[PDB]
């Protein structure tokens, strides 16, 4: 039962609309949505069942064949970003959640000052340091993980600056193996020309 | 005109464990289901020879829909005692009747659900179908319970999407009997009270659907309508009569099987 | 709390020919509680296999039972409804009578 | 809302864990959902007050569920297997349609408690050259050779905690993903202004709470008793 | 079929 696409990628500030399929839906199933924020508690949202609805977190709008639905979000933001479960329940006295794939929502940041470098960055104390820092890149670039085994690099994740608006992307890689320099460590993501290496 | 009704009673059982519970279901006045958590197999079963057919599709839902009531309404009676303050010695009562019913046209023409405590009208569904009334001052807090948690949203679609649907897929699988109008056969019987007095009882036999009314032309009795076994129905009417002339009297049978209303006499 | 005395009536599924096969039945209706003692006696005794209807109730709440069993009638022979309630003081009899 | 007890749990194969939850009170009814890690958040029983309604996604004999008063619900794993790590979500509800769900405790079984260790943490400086040619300073924490993934990391500056400007990983890496029970790393990101990094007076400290062990497990070896606790690496600013 | 849905009162 319903059919969620896997991901979707959306803009911050702009509204999303999230679809679901339920074709072998009958006249006494509700349509529900769900949402889960990393892995903190399921979160209800809104629900219906033929006509459209709204509250203050979203609306939903069900077709008049009720074959499929939508979720709206009004001006999506970065708390935003979740996996989001459409779940149709049938009228019963537990009313029982059955949670699909759901959508994973990634609402992509602005990236108003673009200005990707790789950094440098040394230990407070002593001898290991070394850890490269990739930053202010657009959203456009996507962090490959190594191919080398004894190097970590982690996913990219979003930085904001609220007071400043300011929001960033980096990624962060270390290995503390020998020949580890900040200007081979990302050779396996396509970095953006121009990218700035400091000397 | 079309209707879907069933009838749930659950019975505490104090000395026991569980409560008893009962579900019927009638299409018009023919029953076609039953379940019962004391019989040998206690589970949803077929109650008309038109229901054999379904698969361990439907009696499954209707297995575990029963059950559910059945442990909710165990939860009600514990809850019921403790708004009216009585001892957990004595047995009471929870019934709920649901049906809705088709006009002429064969759609939807009304709904209806209300609860009972111990013979007592407790809760009632309001015609507009989106929200409940106590008629029992000790159902206010159930009543506010029930308006709060939108619950009328669901028996409405209940009673105006699902009801309806399957009445009509019911009336599908009992083509043959459910539209067949069983006209009744009448007759008087004379029996003699006294010299000066003498009984004239009009019957009604083997007749389907039960509603019939039979009118005398005021020490006039009327048994309520009873079941022959076979679904069909019979009724007597009785008037006392001087001894001498009885043929003043005469029975008159309006049932909707008949061509005409039916008019008899006694044949002495 | 409610208490309803059955209503009784005690009558066969077709009209009575001695030595045919029939139906007798009793109905038990207007009452509550639904606990409820029925009975069907032929010439004083308890009958043996005897099935009921499963229990129902009207618009008023008060519940009704059907009770059957197989039998043929005769003329020498006699059969009754016993029905024992808690409204009621004692078990009450009703003999069939084939006028009603 | 909700609330659940304890947070985390790890335990060896074999033991006994109770696991609690505190529905908003006045609910009548209460759930109990889990994750097993790989798989979908799935439905295990349904309390309308203080019976059960609904017990289809209990696993097996191993788990039992109470509700004595209807009030805070309470689920027992014994004894505890491999296969029953994961989050264990509460949830209560008034109508039924709409589901309150707490924080959730997170469980590992573990078959052999040597495996779990505390985080080391490391803060890394900001870049001289991200200063001159940003105007701003980010700081890099690590937080490594954890094991189970247990840690909660934050950032705090001049002893107050911080939330602007703060970058932490949802999910940590695996350091030797080649080997059974392979230890974490997981890392954050503040970024300041150079002017507020410049200043000697201000303090930053990255902070990991890690959850280990109790007081109660059996401890017989060398190194330090892996408890739950928290392990900090700090840095003061630097006009240079 | 019977409701699905009763109410906990």
């Amino acid at each position: 039962k319903t059919t969620q696409p896997p991901s979707m990628d959306c803009a911050e500030g702009r509204a999303a609309n999230l679809p679901c399929n339920h074709s072998t839906i009958s006249g006494n199933e509700y349509v529900y949505w769900y949402r889960q924020i990393h892995s903190q508690g399921p979160q209800y949202i809104i629900h219906g069942l033929k006509n459209n609805e709204t509250n203050e977190m979203a609306s939903l709008i069900i077709t008049e064949d009720r074959k499929s639905s939508t979720l709206i979000l009004p001006h999506a933001t970065l708390r935003d970003t979740a996996v989001y479960y459409c779940i149709v329940v049938r009228s019963s006295n537990t009313g029982k959640l059955i949670f699909g794939q759901g959508t994973t929502l990634q609402v992509k940041p602005d990236i108003q000052n673009p200005d990707p470098a790789v950094y440098q960055l040394r230990d407070s104390k002593s001898s290991d340091k070394s850890v490269c820092l990739f930053t202010d890149f657009d959203s456009q670039t996507n962090v490959s993980q190594s191919k080398d085994s004894d190097v970590y690099i982690t996913d990219k994740c979003v930085l904001d600056m609220r007071s400043m608006d300011f929001k960033s992307n980096s990624a962060v890689a270390w290995s503390n193996k020998s020949d580890f320099a900040c200007a081979n460590a990302f050779n396996n993501s396509i970095i953006p020309e121009d990218t700035f290496f400091p000397s | 005109s079309h209707s879907l009704k069933y009838f749930h009673t659950s019975v505490s059982r104090p000395g026991r464990g569980e409560p008893r519970f009962i579900s019927v279901g009638y299409v018009d006045d023919t029953q076609f289901v039953r379940f019962d958590n004391d019989a040998a197999s206690p589970r949803m079963v077929p109650r008309a020879p038109w229901m054999e057919q379904e698969g361990s599709e439907y009696w499954d839902r209707e297995t575990r829909s029963a059950r559910d009531t059945a442990q909710i309404f165990r939860v009600n009676l514990r809850t019921l005692r403790g708004y009216y303050n009585q001892s957990e010695a004595g047995s009471h009562t929870l019934q709920w009747m649901h049906g809705c019913e088709l006009g002429p046209d064969r759609r939807f023409l009304r709904g209806y659900e209300q609860f009972a405590y111990d013979g007592k009208d407790y809760l009632t569904l309001n015609e507009d179908l989106r929200s409940w009334t106590a008629v029992d001052t000790a159902a206010q807090i159930s009543e506010q319970k029930s308006n709060d948690a939108s619950e009328a949203e669901h028996q409405r679609a209940y009673l105006e999407d699902t009801c309806v649907e399957w009445l009509h897929k019911y009336l599908e699988k009992g083509k043959e009997t459910l539209l067949h109008l069983e006209p009744p056969k009448t007759h008087v019987t004379h029996h003699p009270i006294s010299d000066h007095e003498a009984t004239l009882r009009c019957w009604a036999l083997g007749f389907y659907p039960a509603e019939i009314t039979l009118t005398w032309q005021q020490d006039t009795e009327l048994v309520e309508t009873r079941p022959a076994g076979d679904g069909t129905f019979q009724k007597w009417a009785a008037v006392v009569v001087p001894s001498g002339e009885e043929q003043r009297y005469t029975c008159h049978v309006q049932h909707e099987g008949l061509p005409e209303p039916v008019t008899l006499r006694w044949k002495p | 709390m409610i208490q309803r005395t059955p209503k009784i009536q005690v009558y066969s599924r077709h009209p009575a020919e001695n030595g045919k096969s029939n139906f007798l039945n009793c109905y038990v209706s207007g009452f509550h509680p639904s606990d409820i003692e029925v009975d069907l006696l032929k010439n004083g005794e308890r009958i043996e296999k005897v099935e009921h209807s499963d229990l129902s109730f009207s618009k008023d709440w008060s519940f009704y039972l059907l009770y059957y069993t197989e039998f043929t009638p005769t003329e020498k022979d006699e059969y009754a409804c016993r029905v024992n309630h808690v409204t009621l003081s004692q078990p009450k009899i009703v003999k069939w009578d084939r006028d009603m | 809302g909700v609330t659940q007890f304890p947070s985390h749990s790890v335990i060896e194969k074999g033991q006994t864990v109770t696991l609690r939850c505190d529905p908003i009170s006045g609910h009548d009814n209460l759930y109990w959902y889990r994750r097993v890690m790989g798989k979908e958040i799935k439905f295990l029983l349904h309390f309308v007050k203080e019976s059960k309604q609904d017990e289809s996604g209990m696993p097996n004999n191993r788990f039992l569920a109470e509700r004595t008063g209807g009030t805070y619900s309470t689920l027992k794993v014994q004894p505890a297997e491999l296969e029953d790590s994961g989050v264990y979500f509460c949830a209560s509800s008034q109508d039924r349609d709409t589901q309150y769900f707490g924080p959730g405790t997170r469980l590992t079984v573990l078959e052999d408690l040597k495996n779990v260790f505390p985080p080391e943490v490391a803060v890394f400086e900001p870049s001289e050259a991200e200063i001159s040619h940003t105007q701003k300073a980010t700081l890099v924490c690590l937080a490594t050779g954890f094991y189970p993934d247990h840690v909660e990391l934050s950032w705090w500056v001049n002893g107050k905690e911080v939330h602007s400007g703060v970058c932490t990983d949802p999910q940590p890496l695996k350091e030797q993903p080649a080997l059974n029970d392979s230890r974490y790393a997981l890392s954050s990101r503040l970024r300041v202004s150079a002017t507020f990094w410049q200043n000697p007076r201000n303090h930053f400290r990255c902070q990991v709470q890690f959850y280990g062990l109790s007081e109660n497990d059996e401890w017989t070896q060398d190194r330090a008793k892996p408890v739950t606790q928290i392990v900090s690496a700090e840095a003061w600013g630097r006009a240079d | 079929v019977m409701a699905p849905r009763t109410l906990i009162l």
